[PDB]
């Protein structure tokens, strides 16, 4: 009771319902950086314009 | 005009070049730290970016 599968038949993306638990870390991948400080707030004229040398604004 | 021109005047300048000298050292020392330590807004020099790994399955199972 064995029918050949057709072309392509056997190259099927095929779905299982296996009952172990997905692997949460596979690649056992350690603790992920904290991220830098996030960039954020509002936007000001600069105090006392450049502050460079004798240049007022 | 009176004294209180130059008086008042000078507070003015003076104030204004005060803050202007605290500024200055506060960036001297703040680029410093910030340089060093790096977990700063600027200062952060470029990596890699992680969106161009691809997650999808590969040839061999074990990677």
């Amino acid at each position: 009771g064995w029918v050949r599968p057709d072309l392509g038949e056997l190259s099927k993306v095929t779905k299982v319902k296996t009952d172990r638990p997905l692997p949460e870390n596979p690649y056992h991948s350690r603790a992920r950086p904290e991220p830098n400080p996030e960039a954020e707030g509002d936007l000001k004229p600069a105090k006392h314009g450049s502050r460079l040398f004798f240049w007022t604004m | 005009d009176g004294p209180e021109k130059n008086y008042e005047k000078t507070m003015a300048i003076l104030q204004i070049e005060a803050e202007k000298a605290e500024l200055r050292l506060k960036e001297l020392e703040v680029r410093r730290l910030m340089r060093a330590r790096g977990d700063g807004p600027w200062y952060q020099y470029p990596t890699i970016d992680k969106a161009l790994i691809d997650h999808s399955p590969k040839t061999t199972p074990d990677n």
